[PDB]
């Protein structure tokens, strides 16, 4: 019984568990490509779960994901209403005791849609945050080719608002790692596997305090 | 509907008002009497043999 | 037994002054983070702001920023919420709401219609 | 008696007794820095979580710890002392080689562990290659050495019993090349540390300047020099003159000085284990 | 104004409710067993460490006989482990790897476990062929199963998340009695002695006693103030302790209706996962958010031992029917008997 376990402890090993949690607009299915999901790149399980079968009561059984290599958090831009209701969403699990040492990968789903909707003119940021007035495109940011200078600014306002939050409480313990998703992107898998990735080498770094 | 669940707590409350209630005094000496009927039979509670263990 | 009451609230003409009172009972009020959620017709419910155990750590939505002025009173177990420059988006039902974990910065007090720890709230109308 | 003869054929006569002085009060500190060291690893060896990367680098450190602690007084009772004086020379030649063989593996696994994340091969069988090149390797160099200049009595200085230079025999170099192996593969490891670093990660910014990526920088170069020996590399600079002065007293100094930096920032800068002595 | 008026009835009765447990209230448990002596410091020591585990413990439930252990673990794996000996007697793969319950049936013939799949599963120990397979499924609710105990072999009380506790058929497959009234996610029931009635504690800071036959909510106690996610009643069956995210154990009395006594002290900040009673009742034990557990004096309320050597949360912990020895089950993939 025991030859059963140990081939059964490299698997478990092997594969990287992933919490996949957002809004129901926010296309938490578009990132992939019952609610369990398993992708593997670059020879190494990947090993995503969704969960949408509970209710709205989320701070008990949020407990059972304190061992999952990160949280993958999907936010969608192109709703000015809900996204202040994403951003307590990600303070409530950034600031979780049982989430405190989980890195979490965040993603801005849908940014094509954004770049009509800050084009058009009908809807305006600074309505809803009034600190978008005041706030300027950051040196390091890079924009995007082909692409206005307001919908950089719009859409990097939004991932600097998140990542206040991030930089806010943390000890550096856990990472966030933001990133621009569009409608289709066939990048997803590659860029969730690098931060995987990222997250083990700083954990080991930790482990040996050298971080 | 919200009408619907709160008529459902009036009626348990009712029904649970109607219940006597047994005086502290009475109750909590039952308790204390059952810790120290059953204090010897209790292995944590007193101390035991290790050949009467078999844990150790 | 928890138990939160609401005080105030009523019609109020725009951009006019309420200071809404929240009463705790049931619990040690220092010991838990307070927050105050309003629920618009036909929306769901949304937070407004938030105050820390001992006031340090105080914070609103973007929507009431520096419009709103939120404190609490821990003499006597009561949460005081100011309201200022009122607006028909403003008119909605506000509750109190209490974050269940003490001694924590986290909580889930967005939940819908399903929390023990929220009181019933008061209706507030703007003209 | 100057702990310099260990990388340097020959030393000023005049810096010698300069040099020694700074020895001894060296040693002084450093081997109650050591007895210290092992007190706090046995009694806190239970205490530390079980974790696979966790335990086999604080088998590395109590083993690099060890080893310093037997090669130091060894080396004490050798320069004081002509049979006890030779005999010695085996021991602490073999103790040092697996001081650095050891710090070889600290920094292979430092650097397998971040080229490699996704390896996790079997820790029993990588304790055991440990141990076992760790341990074996120098001992097979010490018998060697032994087996083909002994007769020749090259083996024996002149009242110093150590490594000489000089003659057909290269019983020196025989032992430094080895060491400057070790500092330069692990010198290759802590670039390799500092590049990953040497990023912000603070919200993708340093959001204080050049000052908050420097300070965490500079903590981990603090506890890397001793652990992994990049103090040891100071040792070419004064084995290619043999006469600098400057160059001796500097290796002298942190090497005499390396056990309580191992205590310093090996121990006291352990986050996890702080804490864990608060308690206690 | 007719829910307005409804709210006035239901505050009104409240307070003649709280009047009539006042009325009774005179004299205090402390008060009374104030003269009979301390049980004083207790020693205690892990006299077996069951290793094995990959993830972490996050339910487990003692046998009937007082050896065969049964831990559920969030690798997928269900193992029941010989205390006596050390060693693991089936391992039982599971279909999905998130459980957060596990049941041990009376008989020993039967054994259950359930999570976030929302399904009760249990698995037939003494089948014929030896190997262990899924006896039966039970599905129907619509929240996390959170605790399920098994009242006979055919019957089994399973309480989800779904702020509602349901009583299992084994050979039907559906639930023939359904407890609804609680406004949170139920955590953790205990079963009586004598089997007739149980309690179930909610998210709700709220504990209702529940009774199998009739399927209505004969008592509700509210004592605590945050999450309750520790119910266990005292061996006499007629009171039973409760812990709470509060940091704070409270033991109520069904006769009498009220909180009687407070486990509680400054220095703990840490919420409760898990209590139990000794076979007398008079030593209770309760899990912490602290990485250790704390032996309480059921009639004194003070401390009597520390559980320490546990590397992560006290996510569970049992005492044999007897009364052997107590296991504690934490985060970190051990299971300790304490002795
Ligand atoms: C206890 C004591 C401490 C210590 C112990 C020991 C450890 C080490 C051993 C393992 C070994 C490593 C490697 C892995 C395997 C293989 O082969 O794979 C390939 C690669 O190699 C590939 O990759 P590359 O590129 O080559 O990399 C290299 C680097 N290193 C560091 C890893 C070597």
């Amino acid at each position: 019984i025991e030859k059963q376990l140990q081939k059964d402890k490299q698997v478990y090993r092997a594969t990287h568990r992933l919490l996949l949690l957002g809004a129901d607009n926010s296309g938490k299915s578009t990132i992939v490509k019952i609610f369990e999901t398993k992708f593997q790149v670059d020879k190494v399980n990947f090993h995503m779960f969704d969960v949408g079968g509970q209710r709205d009561e989320r701070r008990k059984w949020i407990q059972c994901f304190n061992d999952v290599t990160a949280i993958i958090f999907v936010v969608d831009s192109s709703d000015y209403n809900r996204l202040q209701e994403a951003l307590n969403d990600f303070k409530s699990i950034w600031n979780n005791r049982w989430l405190r040492t989980i890195s979490v990968i965040l993603f801005l789903n849908k940014q094509d849609l954004l770049a009509e909707k800050v084009l058009a003119g009908k809807s305006k940021i600074e309505d809803y945050f009034p600190e978008f007035a005041r706030y300027t495109t950051p040196e390091d940011a890079t924009p995007e080719p082909g692409e206005d200078p307001r919908v950089t600014r719009a859409k990097y306002f939004i991932r600097d608002e998140f990542l206040r939050i991030s930089t806010a409480s943390g000890d550096g313990r856990h990472y966030c790692y933001p990133h621009f998703t569009c409608a289709v992107d066939t990048e997803n898998a590659r860029r969730i596997f690098n931060d995987c990735r990222d997250i083990i080498q700083r954990m080991h770094l930790r482990q040996y305090e050298l971080l | 509907a919200s009408i619907a669940q709160a008529r459902k707590l009036v009626e348990q409350l009712k029904m649970e008002a109607n219940i006597d209630r047994i005086k502290v005094s009475k109750a909590a000496a039952d308790l204390m009497a059952y810790c120290e009927a059953h204090a010897k039979e209790d292995p944590l509670l007193t101390p035991v043999p290790a050949s009467e263990n078999p844990f150790r | 037994q928890v138990q939160l009451q609401e005080s105030g609230g009523g019609l109020v003409q725009p951009g006019g002054s309420l200071r809404l009172s929240c009463a705790a009972s049931g619990f040690t009020f220092s010991n838990y983070k307070m927050n105050w959620v309003r629920q618009a017709p036909g929306k769901g419910l949304e937070w407004v702001s938030d105050i820390s155990q001992s006031g340090a750590s105080i914070s609103y939505t973007g929507s009431v920023k520096g419009r709103f002025t939120i404190s609490r009173d821990n003499a006597k177990n009561t949460l005081y919420l100011q309201m200022n420059s009122l607006k028909p988006e403003d008119t909605a039902v506000y509750y109190c709401a209490r974050c269940p974990a003490p001694f924590t910065r986290d909580c889930f007090d967005v939940t819908s219609t399903t929390y023990a720890y929220r009181g019933q709230g008061t209706q507030v109308t703007v003209s | 008696t100057s702990f310099s003869i260990l990388m340097s054929p020959f030393v000023p006569s005049t810096i010698f007794p300069v040099v020694k002085w700074i020895t001894y009060v060296g040693l002084g500190i450093s081997i109650g820095s050591l007895i210290l060291c092992l007190i706090i690893e046995a009694l806190f060896w239970k205490q530390i979580k079980k974790s696979q990367t966790s335990h086999t680098r604080r088998i590395c450190m109590v083993n690099i710890a060890l080893s310093l602690l037997i090669a130091d007084v060894w080396f004490i009772v050798g320069a004081t002392v002509s049979g006890v004086c030779t005999a010695a020379v085996f021991f602490t030649h073999f103790f040092y080689l697996s001081l650095f063989f050891w710090m070889l593996m600290l920094g292979i696994l430092l650097a397998y562990r971040i080229i490699l994340v996704f390896h996790h091969m079997a820790q029993h069988l990588m304790m055991a290659v440990g141990f076992c090149l760790g341990y074996g390797c120098p001992l097979i160099i010490s018998v060697i050495t032994i087996a083909v200049t002994q007769p020749s009595n090259t083996y024996k200085r002149k009242d110093v019993c150590w490594l000489n230079w000089s003659n057909g025999s290269k019983p020196l170099l025989a032992f430094v090349v080895p060491a400057l192996a070790i500092v330069a593969v692990n010198f290759v490891v802590v670039l390799l540390v500092l590049t990953k670093l040497w990023r912000p990660t603070v919200g993708e910014r340093l959001s204080r300047d050049d000052k908050a990526t420097i300070i965490r920088v500079g903590k981990s170069l603090l506890i890397l020099t001793p652990l992994l020996g990049l103090t040891w590399g100071f040792g070419i600079g004064t084995i290619v003159d043999s006469q600098n002065l400057a160059w001796h007293v500097i290796f002298a100094l942190l090497n005499a000085f390396q056990g309580f930096f191992i205590l310093c920032f090996g121990i006291l800068l352990d986050s996890k284990l702080r804490q864990l002595l608060f308690n206690k | 104004s007719e829910l307005d008026q409804l709210r006035q009835e239901a505050e009104q009765l409240k307070n003649q409710i709280r009047d009539a447990r006042k009325a009774c209230a005179d004299a205090t448990l402390s008060q009374i067993t104030n003269n009979i002596d301390p049980v004083g410091r207790i020693q205690m020591r892990t006299r077996r460490t069951l290793r094995g585990h990959l993830a972490k413990i996050y339910a487990m439930h003692w046998g009937t006989d007082s050896r065969l252990l049964v831990s559920a673990s969030q690798d997928g794996k269900l193992i029941i482990w010989d205390s006596y000996t050390t060693n693991k007697v089936h391992a039982i793969p599971l279909r999905s790897s998130w459980v957060m319950t596990c049941a041990y049936a009376p008989s020993g013939n039967y054994v259950a476990c359930g999570g976030l799949d929302n399904i009760c599963s249990i698995y037939n120990l003494k089948t014929r062929e030896g190997n262990v397979r899924v006896s039966r499924e039970l599905a129907g609710h619509t929240g996390y199963l959170s605790c399920c105990r098994f009242l006979d072999d055919n019957q089994i009380v399973t309480s989800s998340g779904d702020t509602t506790c349901a009583l299992w058929d084994i050979e039907t497959g559906q639930q023939t009695t359904t407890f609804t009234g609680h406004t949170g996610d139920v955590m953790s029931l205990s079963l009586a002695p004598d089997t007739r009635l149980f309690v179930s504690g909610a998210c709700d800071a709220s504990a209702k006693l529940w009774d199998v036959r009739e399927g209505m909510c004969r008592q509700t106690f509210t004592g605590h103030e945050s999450d309750i996610n520790a119910i266990c009643f005292f061996p006499n069956g007629n009171a039973f302790a409760t812990g709470s995210d509060d940091a704070t154990c409270r033991l109520f009395d069904l006769r009498a209706d009220q909180e009687l006594m407070t486990y509680s002290h400054d220095n703990i900040i840490c919420g409760i996962t898990s209590v139990s009673f000794s076979k007398s009742g008079r030593l209770l034990l309760a899990g912490y958010d602290d990485f250790n557990c704390n032996v309480w004096d059921a009639l004194k309320a003070d401390r009597a031992g520390v559980l320490a050597g546990h590397d992560n949360r006290v996510s569970c912990l049992g005492v044999t029917d007897d009364g052997m020895a107590v296991a504690t089950g934490s985060w970190d993939s051990f299971l300790k008997i304490w002795n």
